[PDB]
């Protein structure tokens, strides 16, 4: 039941100061080193530092000196990374991993969290505006459905059709920056009572989720 | 700082076939322990990445025998035998033997599946989007090989340029194929002041429209 | 008298210190392991007198559904007929501070002293005793320990001889005895190598008699710390 609960994305100014966590359940924090891990977008992953629960030894990575503050608060299992001086470098995925203090074991970089999407600009969290697109005839073998997700920032979205049922013939297309705003698309192939489909979008950074329904257009 | 440089930024492999991908270093990854400490990740397509290696040798708990590590002190080689559509991503290798921890720089596997002809869906604009303001005709192009077919937008037969964005995606994990999506952004006034819009698709084929009339 | 302590004097032994409580001992030797926890009395039955008895040891630990070795190496206990006393030699240990890796690093340690203590207040009135013994430490169970108690003022003061790292071969300064919060005779006192204090070192005196002294000693030599453990009898 290993669970690393990181938040969804965080956006600040530029020049100030975030924490991010990551919560821990399902294992015993103290006997396992907690390591952070940077990836830019586009770019490989990169390693900050790691913190042990037990001790309190903390093994910076030299580049990050003094861009991270590393802390644990070990009675409510939770790790914590303080960021300061935000630039635009900074803007990237941050993964918290678990490694056991001994040797001996696969409990090593086994168990990632999903990572926080940090976005250092100076503009305002929008919710995502959620458009259902259908034919517009003539229905053969399978049918293509889509949602159309304008205008939202940040970065990122998760975008599931009906809840997760539907999880094959799904294409999720990587968001396009458009005048300082995000754009995506998705797809689902479906093949042609008590059948629906539904794409239901959701914004971690606005903390909103957006069900529409695919229905016929009028014809 | 111990170097890891991952040779290959992209490593080729046609399905069901076997390849190998090659990490180098600085210093030796053998301690005096004897255990040789490298770490082989694999990122799936916005996903974190998941433990493929421990040990350089052993295998993770629900990993495919196919994968296999070799490399005896500062040439190691990942070896995948039976290529899946659910293998490909982004491989890494890291170091856990000296602080400060370092990744290697990235090899991409690349499936070099036949050539399929993409599905053309066009999607006029919604209500809703035209109720806001503005319209977007969307285009998607699926299950394609290779990466090289673009897209063409005709507004009343003449190839449209401005107000275009396409977004790719990677190989697909059950199919090896490509997908792309194009939008045509414009105003309502824009969009109204047109009568057909179509979608063209540019290496089996050749040449696939799909076009709406308002 | 089990069979998993008989595998090859004072017939049990309560390992309290040797091993935590969170934590297992595996002892095995001729192919026949046993696991002991916190307070579980390890037979000494079986075991010789006044010999050095080595068992491979494990110190285990169970974290989320696998085994971990913390440490691993030789398991030393030295039995007489009233005291007896365990130490560790560690041949790998983890660094569970700094690398996190297992390291085979050689250290010597001591972990149990047990026996039937003598009352401090039921000591003998008056006369000398003298005790022979042996003084074991990392690589070297040969070590030769005689110590003299004078009943009569209380005090105790010995020599350790013939240890294969000459700078251990010092001297045990002139202590009192001293009873304990239980009221157990117990001495401390200095380490005198080559008239100079390089460490500190602690006894008990054991048996309704008095007639047995074990315990163990620290020494400060050119290398760093040195422990030593130290047993004899009349």
């Amino acid at each position: 039941q290993v669970q690393m609960q990181q938040p969804g994305a965080e956006l600040v100014k530029p020049g100030a100061s975030v924490k991010l966590s990551c919560k821990a359940s399902g294992y015993t924090f103290i006997s396992y080193w907690m390591h952070w891990v940077k990836q830019r977008p586009g770019r490989g992953l990169e390693w900050i530092g790691r913190i042990a629960p037990d001790t309190g030894i903390i093994y910076y990575n030299e580049k990050f000196k003094n861009k991270a503050t590393l802390t644990v608060d070990t009675p409510s299992s939770t790790a914590y990374m303080q960021l300061n001086s935000l630039t635009s470098e900074d803007s990237a995925v941050y993964y918290c991993a678990r490694y056991l203090k001994y040797d001996g074991s696969t409990y090593r970089f086994d168990y990632w969290g999903q990572g926080t999407t940090l976005t250092v600009s100076s503009a305002k969290t929008t919710p995502p505006s959620v458009y259902p697109l259908a034919p517009g005839c003539t229905t053969g073998s399978s049918v293509t459905l889509g949602c159309l997700v304008k205008g939202y920032f940040p970065e990122p979205v998760t975008v599931t059709w009906n809840s997760g049922s539907l999880s094959s013939g799904v294409h999720t297309f990587p968001a396009v920056l458009q005048s300082d705003l995000y754009t995506l698309s998705s797809s689902v192939t479906v093949p042609s009572p008590s059948e629906t489909v539904t794409c239901n979008v959701a914004h971690p950074a606005s903390s909103t989720k957006v069900d529409k329904k695919l229905v016929p257009r009028d014809c | 700082d111990i170097v890891m440089t991952q040779a290959a930024p992209s490593v080729p492999v046609t399905p069901g076939e076997s390849v190998s991908i090659s990490c180098r270093s600085s210093k030796s990854l053998l301690h005096s322990n004897g255990n040789t400490y490298l770490f082989w990740f694999l990122q799936r397509p916005g996903q974190s990445p998941q433990l493929l290696i421990y040990r350089m040798s052993n295998l993770a708990s629900g990993v495919p025998d196919r994968f296999s590590g070799s490399g005896s002190g500062t040439s190691f080689t990942l070896r995948i035998s039976r290529v899946e559509a659910e293998d490909v991503g982004v491989y890494y290798c890291m170091q856990h033997l000296e602080y400060p921890y370092t990744f290697g720089g990235g090899t991409k596997l690349e499936i070099k599946r036949a050539d399929a002809a993409p599905t053309v869906s066009i999607f006029p604009p919604s209500s809703e989007q035209l109720t806001s303001g503005g319209a977007s005709v969307v285009c998607f192009l699926n299950n394609f090989y290779p990466k090289d077919i673009n897209v063409k937008w005709k507004i009343d037969g003449s190839e449209r340029q401005n107000g275009v964005l396409n977004s790719w995606t990677d190989q697909d994990s059950k199919d090896s194929t490509y997908s792309m999506s194009s939008t045509l952004t414009l105003t309502k006034d824009e969009y109204e002041r047109h009568n057909s819009y179509t979608c063209e698709a540019t290496k089996t084929s050749t040449p696939i429209v799909k076009s709406f009339n308002r | 008298a089990g069979l998993a302590d008989a595998l090859t004097g004072l017939q049990s032994l309560t390992l309290d210190q040797s091993v935590r409580k969170n934590e297992k001992l595996k002892l095995a030797a001729q192919g026949a392991e046993k696991t002991y926890g916190n307070g579980d009395s390890l037979n000494t039955g079986k075991l010789k007198n006044d010999k050095v008895s080595r068992f491979d040891f494990i110190r285990q630990i169970e974290v989320d559904g696998q085994l971990i070795t913390l440490e691993s190496g030789e398991f030393q206990v030295y039995k007489q007929s009233h005291s007896a006393l365990t130490a560790f030699q560690t041949e790998q240990i983890q660094d569970s501070e700094h690398s996190g890796k297992m390291v085979a690093k050689r250290q010597f340690r001591i972990g149990d002293i047990a026996g039937e203590h003598t009352s401090f207040d039921k000591l003998p009135e008056g006369g000398r005793a003298t005790y022979r013994g042996t003084a074991f430490g990392s690589d070297d169970a040969g070590g030769k320990l005689t110590y003299t108690i004078d009943f009569a003022a209380k005090q105790g003061n010995g020599k350790i001889e013939h240890l294969k790292s000459p700078e251990l071969n010092v001297d045990l300064a002139a202590a009192d005895i001293k009873p304990d919060g239980k009221r157990h005779a117990v001495i401390s006192g200095s380490v005198l190598y080559n008239q100079a204090e390089k460490g500190s070192y602690s006894l008990g005196i054991f048996g309704g008699k008095a007639q047995e002294v074990a315990g163990s000693a620290e020494v400060k030599t050119v290398n760093g710390i040195r422990h030593i453990g130290l047993a004899a009898k009349q």
